[PDB]
């Protein structure tokens, strides 16, 4: 079965890249504005500074993840004012100059789906939404105007249709298929993008992988805060209420009970954050790998960058993550053809140089493996090795020699 | 507040508001402004000058540059962007440059460049260079081992006997 | 971890021998229990951090092994997996607690602006390159390799 | 080139079938072959026992 037609599909892959950079002050969380509690806390040594250190390490790695995923281009590329891309419409993924923040339409759709006093703070990211949008703009403009050349070295301009021709050759389809069907391919691409926009505009669950990250960190903080309400065996969860009614000797015991419980609560929080951070780092490393081997290049790895034979990908930013639009070639229609591994002619065994032998029931042709395009079997399509008595399933036919009529005249 | 309610509470059980016992009005209690203090500095082998970032506060409550990361005191605000050196946050980085002083700026994302794209023009390399890059990866870490008895108790039987009441905590 | 041995954890003294040499059993067992709880917690914290860090190191080691196999033993078609440029070959070098890879890459250095075309009409037939692209120097059409002007 | 396979197709099929038979003989005789999975089973079971 050899495909006779094809469809260009666009899929959306959503990956977490970063998580909120929280920081917790053990003294204010555990003791607040109370010296007696702080003095008891000092008897526990470095238990705190190792938590501030662990959370700092996490906060730093959240910026490292973003930089490795998005900061893969040394220069900020921009598209020309004339969008002569061979019929391919990119207006829904390119920056919109009319917005207060130069994000694409689709990016705006993505941002509209994802939604202190106790020593708990949130640090800002180093790279703002503006800086991320500019990075995705540079990567997209490079991909569109220079193909993969900007990834290896300098951005070398190339017409988009020719770039796509290389992408088609990279999947075993001769570039002439694209040019003959260029209008169809552009229309299928534009429709697929419109479908992506309709999905993002209507399916809230599409960004669940990122919303869950937001939910897991927020709930964890709420849990940490909820722990301040626990007694841990003390007469009261409120430290000031203990200090204002009992004198020192026994009060120090009641405070120690709360310090042990609250310190344990912070250690639990930090441990969960370190494990979750490791998960996020693995996801960020995967996202960076895809960025490098899909957007900057072309992937030969099956299902690494979406289903189908990969052509090109487009990055889009999202809250605490990255969204990849994977453009793939998918066979659409097929026919049942009879085949043979080789043809005997004058006792010589002829094998295809490229493609396979097919029969429509009366005549034998040679055609591309991934697209039905029958050609006459000739000495310039096949090669000779051995003879017909070795190969299992060899059939009789004739091989046309283009030179013969040239020598007769 | 309802006539029977005297105090309000937050999620953490701290007091949110109180009703004044002499004049029955409600006062919110917001703990007074606080935040982390970070020091932005070149290494001490270069200079002992530092800048101080007061996190997520305005410069009024405490030359002075207000950023969304906080109030940065001691760093001069420079309009020119550069590559990020010492990150502060929210797009702002600081560095030690020229006398010499600490500066703060919006970090550069790279040089601005455009591709001379057209529908009938291709750039094809005519020459090449062979480059060698170095990639450094961790493979292993020091194989430490800790003896809970000597660490916790050492050469003391009484402590060891108490430790035995904790079961397998050590062997795990 | 060592610094934690200096902490009292609520006990009268961080030195276990100093507790044992001055107080008899009954209350001393309580003071010792305070130190055991604190020091045991310190070890658990250390071990947990080491397990997480070890997972990080394992991921890095797996990446290094992957590069060794697909860059030094072979040739990588994966963009920027084994350094920037079109990968040719790599050389491993050892380092303390790690490995250093020297990645040899081909990088285009100089370029010219050429006029191109996807195909040429001859006798009504459409001719496409078998390899390479069509270029024009302004007067004549040529076929040349995509990655090197020839 | 694909012609190597067709000229040697019988040899290739026999080598494949023999290799599979060797896999079966190994799995039928070498208990340690699945150690990577047995250790996972052991680590979780022991943890629960602990
Ligand atoms: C290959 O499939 C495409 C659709 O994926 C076909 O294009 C359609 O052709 C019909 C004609 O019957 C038109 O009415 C549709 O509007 C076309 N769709 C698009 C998106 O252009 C194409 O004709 C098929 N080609 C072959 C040879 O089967
Ligand atoms: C690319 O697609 C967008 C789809 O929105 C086109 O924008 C629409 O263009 C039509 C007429 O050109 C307008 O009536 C619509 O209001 C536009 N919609 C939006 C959201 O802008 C855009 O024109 C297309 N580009 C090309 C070159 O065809
Ligand atoms: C298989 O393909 C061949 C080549 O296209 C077909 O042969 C042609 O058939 C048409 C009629 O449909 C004739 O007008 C041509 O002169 C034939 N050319 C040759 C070289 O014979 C053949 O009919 C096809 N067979 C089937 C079953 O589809
Ligand atoms: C393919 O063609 C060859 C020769 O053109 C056929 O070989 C002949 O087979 C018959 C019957 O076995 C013999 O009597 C002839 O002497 C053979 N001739 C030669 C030159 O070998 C072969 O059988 C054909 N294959 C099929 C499937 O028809
Ligand atoms: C391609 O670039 C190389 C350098 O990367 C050129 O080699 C240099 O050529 C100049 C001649 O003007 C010599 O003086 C240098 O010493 C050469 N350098 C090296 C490292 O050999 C080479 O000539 C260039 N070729 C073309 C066609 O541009
Ligand atoms: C484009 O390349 C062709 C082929 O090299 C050039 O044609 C040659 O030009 C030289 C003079 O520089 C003549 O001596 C040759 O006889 C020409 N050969 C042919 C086949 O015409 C052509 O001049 C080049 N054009 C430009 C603008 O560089
Ligand atoms: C090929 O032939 C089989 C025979 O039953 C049929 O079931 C199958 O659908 C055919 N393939 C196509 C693409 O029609
Ligand atoms: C294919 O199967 C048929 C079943 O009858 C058999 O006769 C024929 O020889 C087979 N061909 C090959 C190449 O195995
Ligand atoms: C840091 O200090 C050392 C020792 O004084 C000196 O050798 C080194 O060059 C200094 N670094 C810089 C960047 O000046
Ligand atoms: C306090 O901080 C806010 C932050 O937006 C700022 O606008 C304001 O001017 C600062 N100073 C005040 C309120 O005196
Ligand atoms: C920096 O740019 C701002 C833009 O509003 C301008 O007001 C300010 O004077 C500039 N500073 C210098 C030193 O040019
Ligand atoms: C190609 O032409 C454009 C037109 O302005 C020019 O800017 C660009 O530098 C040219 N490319 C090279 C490699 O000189």
């Amino acid at each position: 079965a050899i495909p006779t037609n094809f469809t260009i599909s666009v899929t959306t892959e959503i990956l977490p890249v970063s998580m909120t950079k929280t920081s917790v002050d053990c003294t204010m969380y555990i003791c607040g504005d109370s010296t007696e509690c702080s003095n008891l806390l000092l008897q526990y040594g470095s238990f705190c500074t190792q938590l501030n250190r662990a959370l700092t390490g996490i906060a730093v790695e959240q910026d490292k993840n973003t930089q490795e995923v998005f900061a893969q281009v040394k220069q900020i590329y921009k598209t020309p004012p004339i969008k002569d891309f061979g019929g391919f419409n990119f207006s829904q993924i390119l920056p919109d100059p009319s917005k207060p923040s130069k994000r694409s339409f689709i990016e705006d759709l993505l941002f509209n789906k994802v939604t202190k006093f106790n020593g708990l703070t949130v640090l800002p990211p180093l790279l703002t939404d503006e800086m991320i949008a500019q990075y995705t703009s540079a990567l997209l403009a490079g991909t569109i105007t220079s193909g993969w050349t900007f990834g290896a070295g300098a951005a070398l301009q190339i017409p988009f249709a020719m770039q796509m021709a290389y992408r088609f050759n990279g999947i075993g389809v001769t570039q002439n298929v694209l040019y003959e069907n260029q209008k169809l391919i552009a229309n299928q691409f534009n429709s697929a993008i419109g479908k992506i926009q309709d999905s993002l505009s209507s399916t809230a669950s599409a960004l669940g992988k990122l919303q869950d990250v937001v939910n897991q960190n927020a709930q964890a903080l709420n849990t940490l805060v909820k722990q301040l309400s626990s007694n841990f065996g003390a007469i009261s969860s409120v430290l000031n209420d203990i200090l204002s009614r009992l004198d020192k000797v026994e009060a120090e015991v009641q405070i120690d009970r709360l310090i042990t419980g609250r310190l344990q609560s912070l250690q639990t929080y930090v441990t969960q954050q370190l494990i979750r951070a490791a998960e996020i780092r693995a996801s960020a490393n995967l996202a960076a790998t895809k960025m490098s081997e899909c957007v900057l290049g072309q992937s030969k790895r099956v299902d690494f960058c979406g289903k189908g034979y990969h052509l090109m990908s487009f990055p889009q930013s999202a809250p605490h993550g990255v969204v990849f639009l994977h453009v793939t070639y998918v066979p659409a229609q097929e026919k049942n053809f009879t085949t043979a591994p080789a043809i005997c002619h004058d006792g010589k065994a002829h094998f295809p140089r490229e493609g396979v032998f097919v029969s429509n029931g009366t005549h034998w042709f040679v055609t591309q493996r991934n697209f039905y395009e029958p050609q006459i079997i000739t000495t310039d399509n096949t090669f000779v090795s051995g003879n017909c008595d070795v190969v299992i399933g060899i059939v009789n036919n004739t091989v046309y020699d283009p030179l013969q009529p040239e020598l007769d005249s | 507040f309802l006539p029977f309610q005297q105090f309000g509470r937050d999620i953490a059980d701290t007091t949110d508001a109180v009703r004044d016992p002499q004049t029955l009005e409600i006062l919110d209690i917001t703990p007074c402004s606080f935040g982390g203090v970070s020091v932005i500095t070149p290494g001490t082998n270069t200079s002992n000058q530092v800048a101080v970032l007061y996190q997520d506060v305005n410069c009024t409550e405490v030359n002075v540059f207000q950023t969304r990361a906080g109030c940065l005191i001691g760093a001069e605000h420079v309009n020119n962007s550069y590559e990020c050196d010492i990150p502060i946050g929210a797009g702002i980085c600081a560095s030690y440059q020229t006398s010499q002083s600490i500066i703060a700026y919006t970090m550069s994302l790279g040089a601005e460049n455009s591709v001379a794209y057209s529908n009938n023009s291709i750039a094809i390399p005519t020459n090449f260079t062979i480059s060698v890059t170095t990639e450094i990866l961790p493979v292993s870490m020091t194989k430490t081992s800790v003896d809970c008895t000597m660490y916790i108790c050492g050469d003391s039987t009484e402590c060891s006997n108490l430790l035995l009441q904790y079961g397998s905590f050590c062997t795990q």
